């Protein structure tokens, strides 16, 4: 009754907790999403632990522009992570396309291949705003299993 | 029994407490702020990845192999933490008819949990990872040994016991001075958080035994391979460190002790941080090349020595 | 104004009987206060005594290039392009 | 600053404390003076055998 | 100079709040830290200034615990605090209470508003033209 | 200029030989890096933590877009269609009709943030200074509908960031 509910929110505290990134060397995005680990702007073991391979990780990060030749490749990637999975698309180019979007190649909004939960609006994603890309990830895991 | 069951959950949480100094050490190392926010300094997070990994996280791999792959796990702890049974201490459990031989023997069958991990996925991009992690073990199985004559040798029989009675009024570093340098290196033999280290962290190649497991299997494996970090430094505190013994108050050697261990525990993660990985071709020409010559002459020297001046026990 | 859906804003019609709008119904739409253009006229017309005047926002700091407007017609309210400031004599 | 390094360093001063501890103090309850005897070579070990059979009967090593 | 060090840990302590107070400064917040303080602010932001320490530093500052109805103490982000962003915790020197007026328009909202995400009364698109009329008369 | 990477040998003879000899049989230049991140241990970290403190930043910055409006009410924008064509996405959208009678200011004003790179050009363009880029961060959504921007509305709720605007542009005037 009491037990139950509070139980189901400290499992929720273990992603509230720690999640591990993805290392997507995509675009130019993925030089901020190396800025998270530079030490000004710091979500080293605050909440982020950089380590790679898609199997031990819980948050993927798609850190710019996706094309043709990359949605076959990052689809299993996304199939390749544990079940509990959390995709925070960052840019322009992980919303739709910096420029592009009107072009042959670039897919439109990493949502065609991959359902996103987050959106960070930013080109060149300023570490600062990238901080709600973690922080509002541990505020929106508010409830899981009823029954 | 008690004693087993008090030296597998306290020491399960000193590989769990290591999370921290792994990046809070290493994080001021690389001028960074570790653990801070989870708890009051971030004490609460170790013991939320238990949480985190075990309970929610499910992966079982594709092609996969039959029973072997999470066997390989069972292997990792059930040989790395079983280690801590052979161990002096003030005082031992089950102290062995002769006591180095088991210590020996049990970390080679350690390198099992990164060798079966091979075959793991029938893949062959993950036993490329356990290829490397067989030349960077291999060879450096011959020095471990050969070092530990040396000093097995100078001071007393295989016996664990032994050896803290040895050394009354000064340290084994002294009369061993290359040999003792030597085991920076040859401690790192085992698939440890290092620069020397082996096929294990990812920086060029993908991650070994950890791209074929999981989570759950995955988190097993550090509580395996962190863990041999702590023995190998315990080992070195004990085969070369000592200063007192006192039989009479236990409580004055537990602290002493201690010391002396966590001052080398924080010595491995200063060579993680500071030095970059040494090549798998490399690495077999640092030992066997040019460190193998020079471990047989100090041998050849420590044979000698006992029969120049009296030195038996 | 409203009537029956949500106000509208800036000359928007919601939907007729609903049909069309069925998304803006958990997530509460948007509304922007005063844009009916209500303040427009609530600013008071300023007094001239020139054939022309030029008009300005807030001198060269604030956005308003200058436009000259003629107050002779008498009948017409005179107003610059980018305010709705009115200006009489 | 040292002062976010050191309860990372105090903590460990817990849990590794423990083993050394837990393995000395536990020789009051199992025995009777606080110590566990060292077997190596059959020679200190008949030692033991010849003293649970001499009065001792149930207990394994006793004084007098 | 050992002597001196252990000392300014304890004032730190003894002058921000108390026993309760340093606890909440601790497990609540980050860093702990004591110095000067702006005060006035909307809904309830604490908003400390003029220390050292490090470049690009101007101390704690602080969240306010409920803001406008999200009733947390533990949560806390970016919404908080006013329109006082500009000056103070960046780019310019004098502090928004203070020093430096902030310019009154009568168009500006009064209450601050913190950003819902998934939380309802959000974000939403709406169409804007009227389009191509068609009508039909029996 | 030629710097020259190439030492020619450092070694010749006696003393010059032993102690790069002495290097390279032991350690010490290892260990003398050892003691280079000792120094570095030991001196305070430039971290900031994101939910108390905050970083450094500029007068002129661009973020999340917001229009402006005149002192006595009025929208400032006058619908010209030419931040239209400086955008180089295309993601500002504008179709204009008469406001009742007199003035013509705007119908259709929507800027996608599935496109725009944050350029300042529309911020730039703009000759009644209607978008003026505030300092903005906070922006995190469900859905994609909910990313982009309507019809004004959301963007005329840039007021509670106008404030920090009329700041910003007085650094902008007679440029910096
Ligand atoms: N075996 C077959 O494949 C088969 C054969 C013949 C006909 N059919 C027909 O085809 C349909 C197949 O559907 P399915 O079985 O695939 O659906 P399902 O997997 O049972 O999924 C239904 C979803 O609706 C929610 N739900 C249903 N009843 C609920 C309740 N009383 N309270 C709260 N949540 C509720 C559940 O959410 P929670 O999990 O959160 O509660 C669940 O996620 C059936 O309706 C059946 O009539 C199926
Ligand atoms: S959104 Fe901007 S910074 Fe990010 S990858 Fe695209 S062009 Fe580069
Ligand atoms: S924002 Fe400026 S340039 Fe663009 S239509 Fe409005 S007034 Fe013209
Ligand atoms: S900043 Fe650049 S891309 Fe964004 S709306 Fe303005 S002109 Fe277009
Ligand atoms: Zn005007």
């Amino acid at each position: 009754e009491y037990v139950v509910a509070k139980l189901d929110d400290l499992i929720n505290w273990a992603r509230r907790s720690s999640l591990w990134p993805m290392t997507f060397g995509l675009a130019c995005c993925a030089v901020e999403m190396m800025h998270m680990a530079a030490p000004r702007y710091d979500m080293d073991r605050f909440g982020v632990v950089f380590r790679a391979s898609p199997r031990q990780s819980d948050v993927m990060i798609v850190a710019g522009t996706l094309t043709n030749k990359m949605a076959p490749a990052l689809r299993k990637v996304y199939d390749q992570m544990p079940e509990p999975r959390y995709v925070v698309s960052m840019g322009s180019c992980a919303n739709g396309g910096g420029y592009y979007h009107y072009s042959y190649s670039v897919v439109r909004g990493c949502d065609r291949i991959v359902p996103v939960d987050i959106y960070v609006p930013g080109c060149p994603p300023t570490a600062e705003a990238l901080l709600y890309g973690i922080l509002q990830l541990q505020k929106k895991i508010k409830r899981e299993k009823r029954l | 029994m008690i004693n087993i069951l008090m030296l597998i959950i306290p020491i399960l949480l000193a590989v769990a407490f290591l999370t921290l100094v792994e990046r809070k050490v290493l994080g001021y190392m690389q001028l960074r702020k570790g653990p801070n926010v989870v708890g009051p300094y971030g004490l609460l997070q170790p013991i939320a990845d238990a949480i985190k990994l075990f309970i929610k996280e499910p992966l079982r791999p594709a092609t996969s192999s039959a029973s072997m792959f999470i066997l390989a796990p069972i292997m990792a702890l059930g040989l790395a933490l079983t280690m801590w049974i052979p161990l002096p201490m003030p005082y031992p459990l089950i102290n062995m008819n002769l006591g180095v031989l088991f210590m020996l023997a049990m970390s080679s069958l350690a390198v099992y949990s990164i060798l079966w991990s091979g075959w793991a996925s029938n893949s062959k991009y993950a036993l490329i990872g356990a290829l490397r992690a067989v030349a960077q073990t291999i060879s450096y199985e011959v020095t471990l040994a050969i070092i530990l004559l040396s000093v097995l040798l100078m001071s007393g029989s295989f016996t664990l016991s032994t050896l803290i009675t040895t050394q009354e009024q000064m340290w084994l570093i002294l009369p061993a001075w290359p040999l003792a340098m030597m085991w920076f290196i040859s401690t790192l033999a085992e698939t440890n958080r290092a620069p020397f280290d082996l096929t294990e962290g990812e920086s060029e190649l993908v991650s070994g035994f950890n791209v074929e497991y999981a989570a759950g299997p995955f988190a097993l494996f550090f509580m395996a391979e962190y863990a041999n970090i702590i023995m190998m430094n315990i080992f070195t505190a004990i085969l070369f460190l000592g200063t007192s013994h006192n039989p009479h108050m236990p409580e004055l050697y537990t602290i002493n002790f201690t010391i002396k261990s966590l001052l080398l525990t924080m010595s491995f993660l200063w060579i993680r941080a500071s030095y970059p990985r040494f090549r798998y071709d490399q690495l077999m020409h640092l030992l066997w090349k040019n460190f193998l010559p020079l471990t047989l002459a100090l041998c050849m020297w420590h044979v000698s020595l006992p029969i120049l001046t009296s030195g038996i026990p | 104004x409203x009537x029956x859906x949500x106000x509208x804003x800036x000359x928007x019609x919601x939907x007729x009987x609903x049909x069309x709008x069925x998304x803006x119904x958990x997530x509460x739409x948007x509304x922007x206060x005063x844009x009916x253009x209500x303040x427009x006229x609530x600013x008071x017309x300023x007094x001239x005594x020139x054939x022309x005047x030029x008009c300005d926002g807030g001198g060269g700091a604030l956005g308003h290039p200058r436009v000259y407007i003629n107050l002779d017609k008498e009948t017409k309210t005179g107003t610059c392009g980018y305010c709705g400031l009115q200006f009489r004599q | 600053m040292w002062f976010e390094v050191l309860p990372g360093i105090a903590v460990m001063g817990v849990c590794l404390f423990i083993p050394g501890m837990a393995t000395a103090r536990i020789h009051r309850f199992s025995n009777g003076g606080k110590e566990k005897r060292v077997a190596h070579y059959p020679y200190q070990w008949y030692l033991m055998e010849r003293d649970r059979r001499v009065s001792g009967v149930n207990r394994s090593y006793v004084s007098k | 100079e050992l002597l001196q060090v252990l000392k300014r840990g304890l004032q730190q302590v003894s002058g921000h709040g108390g026993l309760r107070g340093y606890l909440r400064v601790l497990f609540r917040a980050n860093d702990v830290r004591v110095g000067t303080l702006v005060g006035e602010d909307k809904y309830g932001n604490k908003y400390y200034e003029d220390n050292k320490q490090f470049f690009g530093r101007h101390r704690w500052v602080i969240y306010t615990t409920e803001m406008n109805g999200k009733n947390t103490f533990w949560d806390v982000d970016g919404s908080m605090v006013p329109p006082e962003w500009h000056r103070w915790l960046h780019c310019m020197t004098d502090d928004p209470p203070t020093v430096k007026p902030p310019t009154a328009r009568k168009f500006i909202w009064t209450n601050h508003k913190f950003n819902l995400s998934g939380t309802p009364q959000q974000y939403v698109p709406y169409s804007t033209t009227r389009k191509k009329i068609q009508e039909w008369v029996p | 200029t030629y710097k020259y990477v190439n030492l020619r040998e450092p070694s010749m003879d006696m003393k010059s030989v032993t102690d790069r000899a002495a290097q390279t049989l032991l350690w010490t230049e290892l260990i003398r890096g050892l003691g280079m991140t000792l120094s570095y241990l030991f001196r305070e970290p430039a971290t900031i933590n994101y939910p108390f403190e905050k970083g450094p930043l500029s007068p002129r910055f661009r973020g999340e877009h917001a229009l402006r409006r005149y002192p006595s009410g009025e929208e400032r924008c006058i619908a010209c269609k030419l931040c239209e064509a400086v955008c180089p996405a295309q993601a500002i959208t504008i179709e204009a009709e008469p406001r009742a009678d007199g003035s013509r200011r705007t119908t259709r004003y929507d800027i996608d943030m599935t496109k725009c790179i944050y350029c300042g050009f529309c911020q730039e363009a703009c000759p009644v200074d209607a978008i003026v880029e505030g300092p903005n961060f906070e922006f995190s959504t469900e859905t994609h509908e909910e990313l982009l921007y309507n019809k004004e509305k959301l963007l005329n709720n840039g007021d509670k960031w106008e404030a920090e605007i009329a700041a910003n542009i007085q650094a902008d005037y007679l440029y910096r």
